């Protein structure tokens, strides 16, 4: 048998109980990261390096931007929960 | 930005 | 390391 | 071996929802931007080699039947499923244009018992919305 | 600047909302995988291949045992999350 | 570029919680099996590196100002951090020998703006316990 | 087998 619960994957854009950005002109900050590591790696790497890389990029380049001072300059880390049970590559 |  | 496909 | 099987007729099924458009007794505002996401991320699964099909402003009975209905369908010549939900949200929550449905219930209809077909495969979900509204200061 | 919440892994035995299981004579299910899997792998795999690695160990090599029919032949699937921006070995 | 820095002095500190009695008010039952668990995951961790040390039947006050402690330490030569926490549980929440205490609360206290010097390092947190009541069936 |  196998759990029921097996060899899901989910990818958040934001950790539990925090707020995600999103740029009215660019779109959100975590699908921008995504779809650019999927451009370049996307064929090449694992799973989990693509989203550790996504991590790192939304974590890294995006800070937000607006006149209320209490929304201003503020971060974000995206969130991966991993049930799978084996490596997964898009290719070969 | 905008919030989600 | 190297992870390798 | 430990990767997933790949050899398949094809990679898989790709769903992507789309809610830009909320009914004002909700309280959530336009979500300005959530075009460009999709677009995106249509044309890059699509490179990866997924079915895409995008789904626009659903309502939370229109989520639930959609993707009840995906995995009700035969999944036997693909080597893994992915779904993309771009919304408003709260935790463990997502927002369907008329309301809020919990995320596990959307994921639910594909466990091992409830989808044969993909059992064994990867199930894939890709969330862009809130879960609180806690915010990260940062530091350094 | 960094997110606060940044660079945190979390291992979990079991998926939220399940039970874990544990041997009284060999220890819990997911202990057991994961020290098995540490001992041979612990320095020579990235931290996510290591953990999916357990998950599929403790998700095929075990099942529950009883005489309470309600729980008999139960399974079980650990969850990672992780919220890493980088990949992590441990060593050199 | 790509990897953790592992250049350190010391790979780091590991907290082993290893829970077995329980206070009757509890109601909770003694988790026979988890000395061999502890003891297991002492060699493992010793054997990568971790500077290991034990706590056995800890309350949810002497957790509390365990992972405390530790944060406020300098970790300044060190290359990560990691807890191992072994008992009853439940959504959200683990077992002390006298009640139940927040997961989160336990955590917090490694945010990067609370312990400056595991700020960029990699902080794990390895946990053995129950998160509800639900039971897997499994298939096929 | 018991449970945690």
């Amino acid at each position: 048998k196998i759990p029921v619960e097996a060899d899901f994957l989910f990818a958040y854009s934001t950790v539990p109980g925090y707020y995600s950005w999103r740029s009215p002109g660019r779109g959100s900050w975590f699908v921008q990261a995504l779809c650019s590591i999927l451009e370049e790696h996307g064929k090449d790497l694992e799973i989990m390096q693509i989203l550790t890389r996504v991590n790192d990029r939304v974590a890294r380049h995006f800070e937000s931007q607006s006149d209320d001072p209490h929304f201003h300059e503020k971060k974000q880390i995206p969130c991966v929960v991993s049930m799978l049970t084996k490596e997964l590559y898009f290719s070969q | 930005e905008s919030m989600x | 390391q190297g992870h390798g496909e | 071996t430990y990767q997933y099987n790949m050899n398949f007729e094809k990679l898989g099924k790709c769903i992507i929802i789309n809610n830009k458009n909320f009914d004002k007794v909700t309280g959530m505002g336009v979500r300005n931007g959530t075009d460009k996401d999709a677009e995106a991320l249509f044309k890059c699964f699509r490179s990866l080699g997924f079915d895409v099909i995008v789904y626009n402003d659903c309502s939370c009975a229109k989520m639930q039947d959609l993707l009840k209905k995906a995995s009700e369908e035969d999944h036997t010549n693909a080597a893994c499923f992915a779904c993309i939900l771009l919304s408003h949200g709260e935790e463990n929550v997502i927002y369907g244009k008329d309301g809020v449905t919990p995320i596990k219930d959307l994921t639910a209809h594909f466990r091992g018992d409830r989808c044969k077909t993909l059992l064994e495969k990867p199930k894939l979900f890709f969330i862009q919305a809130c879960r609180g509204t806690e915010l990260d200061d940062g530091i350094q």
